[PDB]
RNA sequence: AUACAGUGAAACUGCGAACUCAUUAAAUCAGUUAUCGUUUAUUUGAUAGUCAUGGUAUAACUGUGGUAA
RNA sequence: GAUGAUUCAUAAUAACUUUUCGAAUCGCAUGGCCUUGUGCUGGCGAUGGUUCAUUCAAAUUUCUGCCCUAUCAACUUUCGAUGGUAGGAUAGUGGCCUACCAUGGUUUCAACGGGUAACGGGGAAUAAGGGUUCGAUUCCGGAGAGGGAGCCUGAGAAACGGCUACCACAUCCAAGGAAGGGCAGGCUUACCCAAUCCUAAUUCAGGGAGGUAGUGACAAUAAAUAACGAUACAGGGCCCAUUCGGGUCUUGUAAUUGGAAUGAGUACAAUGUAAAUACCUUAACGAGGAACAAUUGGAGGGCAAGUCUGGUGCCAGCAGCCGCGGUAAUUCCAGCUCCAAUAGCGUAUAUU
């Protein structure tokens, strides 16, 4: 039954509507309320050839 | 009640379908089993084509539920008795499970599902991931398809939040000395790297560490529009109409490599030359077999009455197998009508078949074959050597022929041993056209998914098997650096799989040259290296020039070591009270197997896994360098005398369980930061070749142990060889190869009958290295006393010694006499009285403990056959001057 | 309830668990005996002289695991 | 010592046994002595156990009885047939079986054989409390529980149970293995042990034995669909006969009007029953278009600025939901008249 709702995916044009069925839940809270990108982090993250010399943040 | 879901998510697997690139997702929480079914539907909401298979893969249990229909069924029918359910009702999940066709695999035996293909593929137990598991199970998912791997666990949730929340950060809570999952992190580091990858929890709610947070809904395809390729392909299956009849087998081909590997094929066929070669290398997925299968379809097509095909079994054969049977269908042949199958009469090759006879027309064999066997080929039309790579050799070049000869490889297969021993067999293929001619095809075009898949690119990058070797404009341009003037440095395996870029490419580096260097790889050796404890990796670099500035050097040679003795009981001590002990040693174990020896357990050493050397710097002395430069920071004239240096621990800052509650370490250390522990001896466990021999002798290493049975795919025995450090006793290194020396002396009786005399001598010069290394000079051989030549052998013998050595007798009279007169020379009892030369010696061991015959010898030897007897003549009359 | 003592899951123990398809006229069936020719769980009536208390082996139950089952 | 009768009961004597059994048990009472020992032993009951009898069965056994037929006269030793001796076997008699030994046993009075529609017969069975011979109940006889074969547990089975091998189906699997045995339907439910009775350690539990209820016009039942009046108006109503005619006399009205009656129904209760339905009883409502709206068939007209056909004007025939406007439009032969059966009533075909 495409048209109509088989388990508790129902389709309605592009949109898909699924029905829902502690540290953990708030860490998960804060991961959704994060919005940079490990990424850009990994931009922003410089490394160190040798013990001491010139950090490169991104490769030549 | 009823909550709209991202539109990221049905966005990105119609994407998929549109485009035929696969998706992964990965679910976190509970309820990922739960969100299973909904995306497997909407999968199959946006294609009908599809697939609709699921496969399964777990490592020991099932996550809440069984496998077993009438388990299922009597669980649910007692609590239909017990009142808790109603009569007709199913959980989606149920459904999902009672309803769809559900592949389920241990992670233990992902080779079983080698073959399959499947639309959706759920990873169960991300914390017991491995690179063989994880690409035997996205080779088998198809374009379109999805892979969720689902994070049930609190620690490695707990990972994925800091690492998220900083990059620098690492979650590593109550971690003694045990395996720590670099890899696992880097893993997840490159989830946010893939384009076509969501992260979402148990409430399909996208978490935005994802890469494809930024995914966008495609426009809807036009069903005139087709891809490229597939345009190339409609050509090329109108110019097989054209043809016949190999065009309806060149429309059954899926790429357009394959096409023009099957017009290579069959030009070849055409031709009917026994000179001509065709060299096929192919990545996986790329229907090699099927373009063979395409080859004996048109060899049949042509006439041909021999078709050989080898292989080092046949279960690499069987896909072949149906490929053929195919071709033969769409030529008109038909089961038990016009081919007859046999099968295998042996059990070990499990039914395989062995035997394929053509009826019609006249009479034509496909038979499968062992490959040392090479006897029955004089009478060969045309022959496919299926996995040439995982053949060794020797057995290769044996192999070679005047016969058609379709060469089967896989490069950049998953399997490294398989690219490795592509790139020794590329190199054997520019010897072979050097006399036959050979004409090389490649093919790269996936059969299962579009060209260009996302996931399949992040899996390569990950995994770093289609890392190349290239050379250096920069090194070049400087000339090779001299080796003493190049160094060596400790690499920090925490910033090399910290997943930063420059790191990234080092590594890319590192896995080109070791691949390149040694022709045993496996996925699992990454996961290796990067998660055992006890293993240090070591590189050689050029001299440090400020004309680079800052720029990412080229490594030289690479080195892994393995601690093995007393330094890792402790851990063993710690991995059994954490359950499995993962393998720690083994070479003080086989030691302790070969000798009783109790100090061998207090005694601590190092392994080399792997030297690596660049193939393109021949002779450089780079890899011998390294060894001197290892040892030397072993025995500790790298380190520093003073200690009032720091330790600098460069370990990155652990975050813990209370630090939840409430700057990256240097790639490249020098070898003065830390100190070692006290070790023995180095060891090596390795192939035995003459040039790996010669490198680890010039080297100083001493066997101690030469396996007496060769492994099956490389043909090599293996040997080990160990050196011990200074300050250290090396009363037992002595006493080890003088017992090694005899057991050889013993042992080239029977199953080192196959070696040269030359590498024969070169084994027992590099065991009497260490009595020649050995300081005490108490020890010798002890003289032939005049009772006990009586007792070994008979006076008349000894007539008939000096009647030989007056050249009255034959030599099939003193054939009796010589193999104890060689024992006693090589085990030299006898003394310094009688000095042999090289060849002279050589001749002694090849008659004597190698039981070889003279034309054989004198074959090896490239000499004449009287010279060897009159040569033989002179050593023997040398020992009856003796006696 | 300073052995248990109320009510009692599981378990051990004991008792019970004796529709379809084919058509034979001394066969069946019906009575009629016989059992000085036989077997008895039960019921009923009888019946036995010829250490202040022996030794275990397990279930249910704990736990460690194997299997797709 | 019994018995019509014994080598039976019983009592001995010498032995024999992979030889037994002769309470190491349980709950209600705290008993009576004096010896206050904390000694003696104190009552009601459970479950055991030996042998014999009884009861419940069962197995064999005895004689008496059932169709047609010689277009069926020999049958039996053709699974030994008839006996004898001994043994094996069984719970036990026995050709039941086995050796050895004799030879017999059944009969034209029909042995023996065939057919029997032998869904048969049996006073088997309660009847037929006035159908002419009819009901109702009971025994059918055997075998099987995918198919041959072997085995086991029990007082009782060659078990609707289980086990092994074999043969054939068929199911799940991760392909390594694992488990299984049909009946109803066409051209199947729910409630319950209350009754009746049976089975358990037992009053209590359980019984798809057993009872109750539901869907299921059909063959066919007893009703109802109105009963009493009053007034006004009209002069004709009916019967017979070919016509001519004749016979007869309170009849006609789609006229008005009055109160009374109550069934279908709606519905309160109690009764009823394990519970409920139903039944019995039953307050309260329940008619004028009594719209609380009976059918089914038959006979005969009549009408138009209408239609068709044939003609020796104006006719004849066939017919006519159709006209000329109009569908909120029109109140028109007032809904044309009459007949018969009536919860029944027609047609077709066959047949006396």
């Amino acid at each position: 039954a495409p048209m109509s709702d088989v388990g508790g995916v129902l389709m309605d044009k592009d949109a898909v509507y699924i029905d829902i069925g502690g540290e953990g839940e708030k860490l998960m809270t804060g991961l959704q309320s994060v919005e940079q990108s490990i990424a850009e982090k990994f931009d922003g993250v410089g490394l160190q050839l040798f013990s001491n010399g010139t950090e490169l943040h991104e490769v030549a | 009640a009823k909550k709209a879901i991202d539109s990221r998510i049905p966005s990105l697997i119609r994407n998929g379908v549109q485009t035929k690139q696969r998706s992964i997702f990965v679910i976190v929480g509970d309820r990922a089993r739960n969100q299973l079914p909904n995306l497997h539907y909407l999968m199959m909401s946006a294609d009908l084509k599809m697939n609709k298979s699921v496969l399964w893969a777990y490592k020991k249990k099932l996550l809440g539920f069984t496998s077993h229909r009438k388990k299922r069924e009597n669980k649910i029918k007692k609590e239909i008795k017990r009142g808790t359910r109603e009569v007709n009702e199913m959980d989606p999940f149920e459904s999902f499970i009672s309803n769809q066709n559900i592949r389920y695999v241990y992670y233990k035996e992902s080779e079983k599902i080698l073959g399959n293909t499947y639309g959706m593929c759920i990873l169960q137990d991300f914390e017991a991931l491995t690179p063989n598991l994880l690409a035997r199970t996205i080779e088998t998912v198809e374009g379109g398809g999805i892979v969720v791997i689902l994070l049930k666990s609190m620690s490695s949730l707990k990972q994925l939040y800091t690492m998220t929340m900083d990059v620098h950060a690492r979650y590593r809570t109550e971690a003694h000395g045990d395996v720590v999952a670099r890899f696992n992190e880097r893993f997840i580091l490159s989830l946010g790297s893939n384009p076509n990858c969501l992260v979402v929890d148990d409430e399909l709610n996208v978490l935005p560490l994802s890469g494809a947070k930024n995914v966008k809904p495609l426009p809807p395809k036009e069903d005139d529009e087709l891809p490229p390729k597939q345009l190339e392909l409609q050509e090329l299956k109108e110019s097989l109409e054209d043809v016949q009849p190999a065009g309806s087998l060149v429309s059954l081909s899926k790429t357009v490599n394959q096409a023009h590997a099957i017009l290579s094929f069959i030009d070849a066929i055409s031709e009917k030359t026994l000179n001509f070669t065709v060299a096929l290398t192919a990545g996986r997925g790329r229907g090699k077999s099927a373009a063979l299968g395409i080859s004996i379809a048109a060899a049949v097509s042509h006439g041909y009455s021999n078709i050989f095909v080898t292989s080092p079994s046949p279960e690499n054969l069987k896909t072949l197998f149906e490929f053929i049977f195919k071709g033969f269908d769409a030529l008109g042949y038909q089961e038990h009508i016009d081919y007859d199958i046999i099968q295998s009469t042996n059990p070990d090759f499990n039914k395989a078949i062995v035997r394929v006879d053509i009826k019609r027309d006249h009479r034509q064999t496909i038979q499968y074959i062992v490959p040392q066997d090479h006897q029955v080929l004089g009478q060969a039309e045309l022959v496919v050597i299926d996995e040439a790579a995982a053949i060794p050799l020797p057995i290769v070049k044996n192999l070679l022929g005047p016969y058609l000869v379709f060469m089967a490889s896989t490069i950049n297969g998953y399997e490294g041993t398989g690219r490795s021993l592509s790139l020794k067999l590329i190199q054997q293929l520019r010897n072979q056209n050097n006399s036959r001619q050979l004409r090389e095809i490649s093919l790269d075009e996936p059969i299962r998914y579009a060209p260009g898949d996302p996931i399949e690119k992040w899996l390569n990058k990950l995994l770093c098997l289609d890392v190349t070797l290239i050379k250096n404009p920069r090194f070049a341009t400087r000339g090779t650096p001299h080796p003493s003037q190049c160094n060596l440095f400790v690499v920090n395996r925490d910033t090399l799989f910290s997943y930063h870029p420059v790191s990234e490419n080092f590594l890319e580096k590192m896995m080109a040259l070791y691949v390149s260097s040694h022709y045993k790889n496996s996925p699992n050796d990454l996961q290796l290296m990067s998660d055992a404890p006890a293993h240090k990796l070591f590189v050689l670099l050029p001299p440090i020039d400020p004309k680079d500035g800052g720029r990412i050097p080229d490594p030289l040679c690479v080195i892994q070591i393995a601690l093995e003795g007393e330094i890792s009981k402790e851990s063993v001590r710690n991995s059994l009270s954490r359950g499995q002990r993962a393998g720690g040693d083994l070479i003080p174990w086989l030691i302790s197997q070969q000798f009783q020896d109790e100090e061998f357990a207090s005694l601590s050493g190092a392994r080399i896994v792997r030297i690596a050397t660049n193939p393109e710097y021949a002779s450089m002395g780079y890899g011998s360098r390294a060894i001197e430069l290892l040892r030397d920071y072993f025995e500790g004239k790298f380190t520093d005398m003073s200690e009032d240096v720091r330790p600098k621990d460069y370990s990155i800052k652990r975050v813990s369980d209370k630090e939840l509650a409430k700057t990256l370490p240097p790639l490249l250390l020098k070898l003065s930061e830390q100190p070692p522990h006290y070790l023995h001896y180095l060891g090596v466990s390795y192939g035995l070749t003459q040039s790996l021999h010669k490198f680890w002798k010039n080297n100083s290493f001493v066997p101690v142990y030469l396996r007496q049975t060769a492994n099956d795919l490389t043909g090599e025995h293996t040997c080990v060889m160990l050196n011990v450090l200074e300050g250290r006793e090396s009363n037992w290194l002595v006493e080890f190869a003088k017992d090694f020396r005899k057991r050889f002396l013993s042992l080239l009786s029977y199953d080192f009958h196959k070696f040269t005399a030359v590498q024969a001598l070169s084994v027992i010069e590099s065991s009497k290295k260490a009595q020649d290394l050995s300081d005490d000079e108490k020890h010798d051989n002890k003289e032939l006393t005049r009772t006990h030549l009586d007792d070994i052998f008979s006076p008349f013998d000894l007539k008939r010694l000096d009647s030989y050595s007056n050249n009255l007798l034959d030599y099939h009279v003193i054939g009796d006499m010589i193999p104890m007169l060689a024992l006693l020379y090589f085990g030299d009892k006898m003394g310094d009285s009688v000095k042999l030369s090289s060849v002279q010696s050589a001749i002694l061991l090849a008659i004597g403990l190698q039981r070889k015959n003279i034309d054989t010898i004198a074959k090896e030897l490239n000499l004449p056959s009287n010279q060897t007897i009159a040569m033989f003549a002179k050593i023997m009359r040398k020992m009856s001057q003796y006696f």
